[PDB]
């Protein structure tokens, strides 16, 4: 987590093991955590994302 | 069939501060490692293998371990699961390294 904690977490029922890369981002579940939806990666882009024309 | 319902997801990270390997059984005159004059030292004699791990909420928890993880296994700085409810290590968690460095393998 971005707060600091790790998780070992299972697998959801919208995703396989195909769809979940290494050191991409993905949603949790706030309830229970649990890797639900695959997010593009990279909180980086920001002055990178908005020099492009 | 009750190691079944522990076993579910998801769980809290820790590494292992110290093992402290305390004697379970050595006397009925302690119950630790330590051997002193006296009979009954109520419960503050009553720690055998014993793990303090330290979480990744940044705090350390003193339990007396889970016997499925041995303290044969436990190192200081492992990667050992906790359940996080009552921590407890549910398991050893193969030692793994920062995301970045995975990639360039």
């Amino acid at each position: 987590l971005k707060q600091i904690a790790k998780f070992v977490v299972g697998l959801g029922e919208r995703v396989s093991p195909t769809d979940i890369e290494e050191g991409m981002r993905v949603g949790v579940d706030r309830s229970k955590y649990n890797i639900e939806l695959p997010l593009p990666p990279r909180i980086d882009p920001s002055v990178t994302m908005m020099t492009v024309e | 069939e009750k190691i079944k319902n522990n076993r579910q997801l998801p769980y809290l990270v820790a590494n292992v501060v110290e093992v402290m390997d305390m004697n379970e059984i050595e006397d009925k005159e302690n119950s630790e490692s330590t051997t002193q004059g006296g009979n009954v030292n109520l419960d503050n004699t009553a720690v055998g293998k014993a793990a303090v791990v330290k979480t990744s909420s940044r705090q350390t928890v003193f339990l007396p371990m889970v016997g499925l993880v041995d303290p044969d296994k436990l190192k200081p700085n492992d990667l050992v699961g906790v359940n996080k409810d009552s921590y407890l290590i549910l398991d050893t968690l193969p030692s793994e390294f920062d995301s970045r460095v995975k990639a360039m393998e």
